Parts: C-alpha cells; structure tokens; sequence
C-alpha cells in the first residue's frame, strides 16, 4: 500500500511561481528511490518533464525544475506561461505490491483571466419525457473560472448519488467555462418528492437552483 | 526516433475480448521495460502493470492482478494488454510507455476504449423550455449510441450564446448530451427556436422546437 500523495490543485498567476509537492511513505520514497514528474495537457498523452528527481530531458525549459528530500518530492516552476496549464503527476518505483506507482495528480490553473462565479441554470423533466416514461433533471452550470465545479444533487434536504452524470468543464465561446450535471429519475421518483436541488460548488461558494413537481 | 505506437481506438461490448497493442520503434525493444496505464475519463493515470520483453517477466497492480494480461512478443517489438471479459468499467484511456533511464521518456500515443452494452441507437430530441432580460433554452439529445451526434440551431442561423456540451457515457452504455442557447426574453413566442439533431450511425435526423412554458 505504497502511496504517493499531491496536492488536488495548485494555482497561479502568468509569470509567477508555483510548487507542487509529492510526499511518499517509506516503501516509495523512504526506501530511496527517486520520483519522476510527468506533464499532460488537455487531450494529450503525459510528457516526462522531471527524471531523478532533478533532471530535465532536452526541450524540457529550465523554468521546471524539481527536488527531494527524504521523503518529499517537490516540482517548481517559475515564470509561469498558459501553456504551463496542466495536470502534473510524480511517480515513483516502490518495494511494495505494486512495482510503480504514480500520485493522484495536479492540476495547474494559470490565472490568466478573472474568477467568476457560475450561472444555474435547472429544467425540469419535459412533458415530452415524462410521457416517455422518463425523467431528467438537466442542471446547466455556465460562464465560470477557473474550469472546476463541484455538483451535489438534493432530494428535498436529502443527498442523492444514484443516477447522477456529471460532464467536465470545457470552453465556452466567450472563454469561460461550462459544465451540466443530470439526476435521472423515475417518473414517480420525481413526483413523489417536494422537490429536487442542484447545489454547485466553485471556489469554495455554493450556488443552488430548486425545481418542484407541483410548479410551474 | 524512440517511438511507441498503439493500436487504434475500441468499440467493444461488455464479456467481449480485446487485446490491443503497443509497437516500439528506433531501439532495441528487448531491452527495457513497457508499462501500461489506465486514465479513465476525468480522473488519475493509474498504473496497470509492467513487463520485462527479454524474459517476457510480468507484474501488476493488485487493483488489476487476474482482471488483465499483459504479455509481449519481442521478435516485432510489441507488448500486449489484454481482457478476456470486458467490463463496462473499463472504459479508458489506455498508455503504454517504456521504462528507460529517463522513466517513462517515450509514451504510446493512447488506445480509446469504449465498452457498452448498447447497439447503434437514434437519440430521443426532449425541449428544455425557458438573467438581464435573456432566457435559456436548449434540446436534451437522449440515449444514443455511438459518438457523435451534432447540433445546430435553427439550421444553423442561430449561432450566438450557443453551447453544445459534452456527452455523458450513462451506466445505461448510452449518450446523452444538451445543447443549450441564450436569448432575448422579448423574443420569446415572437421568435421560433428549433434545434436540429443529426445523428448519422443511425442515420437519424430530428427537429424539435423548443417553446416557451407559459404559466
């Protein structure tokens, strides 16, 4: 149960500097192996951008670099560009059961452009649907930044995780970001309820829009 | 040039077999390592297992221990994963990539898999009826199977506050996509909105207007 341990996110602005640490036990890291670091963009297969501990392949810009000590494993880079936007992972050899093991990853947000909170926007099941035999509740979440929301959906007060597809964010034409979160539901499931919520969360503040069978 | 390539994208369906590949080129393949990882949709890479082409010596991740065969034939310089019994679950990015001096220096380009139990099927067209005197509308574009579908707006005159999201693979093995536009709420009953639907595995064209609520 070799484990290796980043930070979900890190963030900051065009020019600046960030670090990203990887933290191990003692079958990983303690045992003296040296960590990796690994660079994937959007749509992309990951790049090697750090090899024992500290070393740059060519092409890799000297703005990257990396460290570690004892048990922890740091990556920096300074000078930070848009294209530098990414997810990050450290990896690393172990003795354990698994031979290789990678840490949960990093995604790097480069704040090139203001934080906004997003737009709710929640339909309710059509009647089309419903004479379908069917229910979706449809929660449209728009022009936000950074591009990470959490979504939770309520039954009434109560929290509801069966049945509930969530898509990642992506581009909107104007830049900013959207995503839509769908709770399906049994014509009588949404019936039976007094109504359903969708609860956004973006930057630690919770926007919510609620829908009721009885409304209109 | 060190390059690893891999067998094209899967469409398979839950309990199939599949084995897809990953071929070296410009060095000795024997001589070192290949890996393979799992990232699927959204989250980590995920290390499945790795081999050793000389002696054909393989190890795996527990999570992955008896649900995958990783094997290889050095002879064509190519490695190996393979299912016996797909899982719906297993739905994935697949990477290769090789263990050298610089550790995962070289990575396979990625193989696609998509397992569902779904066949080709025709999307149901739902209307999603309507902030600074706009309104929001759209078309639910329900259960259908494969990618892609596309969207336009009344036959594509309608470009502006346009987004047409993503798609959800459903636990179903279905899609399901929205496409949603911003627009005047003085136009609303004046102005007639229509998203156009076209599917074409299933050789499915719909037209849905979308109309206000009224209550």
């Amino acid at each position: 149960q070799s484990v290796l341990t980043q930070p979900p996110s890190v963030s900051g602005a065009p020019g600046q500097r960030v670090t990203i640490s990887c933290t191990g036990s003692s079958s990983n890291i303690g045992s003296g192996y040296d960590v990796h670091w690994y660079q994937q963009l959007p749509g992309t297969a990951p790049k090697l951008l750090i090899y024992g501990n500290s070393k740059r392949p060519s092409g890799v810009p000297d703005r990257f670099s990396g460290s570690k000590s004892g048990t922890s494993a740091s990556l920096a880079i300074t000078g930070l560009q848009s294209e530098d936007e990414a997810d990050y992972y450290c990896a690393s050899w172990t003795d354990g059961l698994s031979l290789v093991v990678f840490g949960g990853g990093t995604k790097l947000t480069v704040l090139g452009q203001p934080k906004a909170a997003p737009s709710v926007t929640l339909f309710p099941p059509s009647s089309e649907e419903l004479q379908a035999n069917k229910a979706t509740l449809v929660c449209l979440i728009s022009d936000f930044y950074p591009g990470a929301v959490t979504v939770a959906w309520k039954a009434d007060s109560s929290p509801v995780k069966a049945g509930v597809e969530t898509t990642t964010p992506s581009k909107q034409s104007n830049n900013k970001y959207a995503a839509s979160s769908y709770l399906s539901l049994t014509p009588e499931q949404w019936k039976s309820h007094r109504s359903y919520s969708c609860q956004v969360t973006h930057e630690g503040s919770t926007v919510e829009k609620t829908v009721a069978p009885t409304e209109c | 040039e060190v390059q690893l390539v891999q067998s094209g994208a899967e469409v398979k369906k839950p309990g199939e077999s599949l084995k897809i590949s990953c071929k070296g080129s410009g060095y000795s393949f024997s001589n070192y390592w290949i890996g393979w990882v799992r990232q699927m949709p959204g989250k980590g890479l995920e290390w499945m297992g790795i081999i050793d082409p000389s002696n054909s010596y393989t190890r795996y991740s527990p999570s992955f221990q008896g649900q995958v065969t990783i094997s290889a034939d050095k002879s064509i310089s190519t490695a190996y994963l393979q299912w016996s019994s797909l899982k719906a679950s297993d739905t994935a990015m697949y990477y290769c990539a090789r263990w050298y001096y610089k550790p995962f220096d070289v990575w396979g380009q990625g193989t696609l898999v998509t397992v569902s139990s779904a066949s080709t099927k025709g999307p149901s067209v739902f209307p999603l009826a309507p902030s600074g005197g706009t309104a929001a509308l759209g078309c639910l574009v329900k259960d259908y199977f494969p990618e892609p579908v596309t969207v336009s707006w009344n036959s594509g005159a309608l470009t502006s506050g346009v987004h047409t999201f993503p798609a959800v693979l459903q636990s179903s093995g279905l899609y399901s996509l929205s496409s949603v536009v911003t627009v005047p709420s003085s136009s609303l009953g004046t102005q007639t909105y229509i998203c156009n639907v076209n599917h074409k595995p299933s050789n499915t064209k719909v037209d849905k207007k979308v109309e206000p609520k009224s209550c």
